[PDB]
RNA sequence: CCACCCGAGAUUGAGCUAACAGGUCUGUGAUGCCCUGUCCGGGGCUGCACGCGCGCUACACUGACUGGCUCAGCGUGUCCUACGCCGGCAGGCGCGGGUAACCCGUUGAACCCCAUUCGUGAUGGGGAUCGGGGAUUGCAAUUAUUCCCC
């Protein structure tokens, strides 16, 4: 294919799996 | 006397400063005095742009000669400006908790037990992909807080191990290539001093196991 | 299980995502009847029409598209979804099936499975 | 590179430094030829009958107007720009990101696609040439710098 239709086809398919994995406030206190 | 000491250095002449800063330094590494002094860095971030940065770099060198309930605070008080998304407090807090573990304080200046919720508030971060300024100092400081971790209890210190070396693996694939000579230099540094003399009490390890060996099926 | 394919054009590259399903085909999250160039919309059901609604009635079909112009995407697209249908046929389903799919699919447009190697020719001093 | 086995021999003697088509630095020939400017303002730098060549826009219905829908790549930069407010537009005020596979930028490009009006009419094709006003860069816009509206 080549270099520079390759790497958008990675990048794309790197992100279609992604969004099937996918389908809050950071913890600010360390002790409970 | 040191109170005097102390409140001369939110001096905005920075000669005045630098001389305090240093300072302080030495009057503290040459302690009764670090439990007030704490006390006064606590209060002025929370009184506050740019007076803290000139307090970050006081608490850049002046963690490790704190007691366990100051360094809890504190462990609260770098955290919360990381709430913030200013990149200069950003990156000097991220190189403060890296002079902490540089030092490898001892168990009445820093208990196993603390290190392990330092290690899980810190995962919240990682910052996206690709910046490489903060992202080589993310990963040297949970290099420099895993190794610390490990020295002082042992097998707790392989429990921790398998969520990190997750985004190890992961932060493999950012475009820049100082990511990937820092990450596994990081990655390296633990498994010639954390894990290679520690191996032969592991023994061997099946596809089975139950203890510590199963953090090494993780790893693999 | 699924199986993760693409097809290509001049610039238009896609990814196609097959797996167990009703028979549900979708475009950057839209149908494939609502693809905005309607004069080309046999294009895109070739795939569909050559090997019939009951073939497809197994599987779920993803594609994501970028890049290209609107007729390089149409042909990048029925790339995808019958190289995904090819793939998904032969991982899991006997090679029967697949030869005859790969059979009749390439007697009507070579396109579908083999890519087009034409690209834009550049310029020299 | 160093030490060593075997091996006659893992190096002993005869010849070759040299140069400046790059030149420089002011030393010499009563050396060969041949003669005895600086600052400042204003103007135009193609003004246009014509001969010879590039190009752009068009002469419309395979089209123009209005709305809606929907897709790039090479590149770019401390000058590219995001966002909020004001004006109808050019354009203003504020506050951020990016020395850059990090921001512009999921580079929301134009033809193209779908609906509306027009109906062979120098016409809603074509836009020159003009009149009046507004805004921006510049020491300065006159002989229209450039942009916008009628």
């Amino acid at each position: 294919v080549g270099p520079r239709l390759s790497r958008r086809i990675l990048q794309q398919a790197r992100q279609q799996q992604e969004e099937l994995e996918a389908e809050r406030e950071r913890t600010t206190r360390l002790g409970p | 006397v040191y109170h005097g000491l102390l409140s001369f250095t939110v001096h905005p002449k920075p000669k005045i400063r630098k001389a305090a800063q240093h300072g302080v330094c030495s009057v503290l590494k040459g302690h009764p005095a670090a439990i007030s002094t704490a006390k006064f860095c606590i209060q002025e971030i929370e009184k506050s742009a740019t007076t803290t940065l000139h307090m970050l770099t006081l608490l850049k060198d002046l963690l490790p000669c704190f007691p366990e309930g100051l360094v809890k605070s504190c462990s609260e008080t770098l955290l919360r400006v990381m709430t913030l998304s200013h990149v200069l407090v950003t990156a000097c807090a991220m190189q403060a908790f890296h002079s902490l573990f540089h030092a490898r304080p001892g168990l009445s200046t820093l208990s196993a037990e603390l290190n392990a919720q330092i290690i899980t508030a810190l995962y919240d971060y990682v910052p996206s992909e690709n910046d490489l300024q903060p992202l080589l100092a993310w990963l040297k400081v949970m290099e420099k807080a895993h190794i610390n971790l490990v020295r002082l209890q042992w097998d707790l210190g392989l429990g921790h191990l398998p969520r990190f070396f997750g985004t190890a693996v992961t932060c493999l694939l950012s475009p820049h290539s100082q990511v990937l000579t820092a990450a596994t230099q990081s990655l390296k540094e633990i498994l010639k001093e954390c894990v290679a003399p520690h191996m032969a009490d592991i023994g061997s390890v099946t596809s089975s196991a139950s203890g510590p060996a199963q953090s090494v099926a993780k790893m693999f | 299980q699924s199986v993760q394919v693409f097809g290509r054009k001049k610039t238009a590259t896609a990814v196609a995502h097959c797996k167990r399903g009703n028979g549900l085909i979708k475009v950057n999250g839209r149908p494939l009847e609502m693809i905005e160039p309607r004069t080309l919309q046999y294009k895109l059901l070739e795939p569909v029409l050559l090997l019939g609604k009951e073939r497809f009635a197994g599987v779920d079909i993803r594609v994501r598209v970028k890049g290209g112009g609107h007729v390089a995407q149409i042909y990048a697209i029925r790339q995808s979804i019958s190289k995904a249908l090819v793939a998904y046929y032969q991982k899991y389903v006997d090679e029967a099936s697949k030869k005859e799919i790969k059979d009749i699919l390439i007697q009507y447009d070579r396109t579908l499975l083999v890519a087009d190697p034409r690209r834009c020719e550049s310029k020299k001093f």
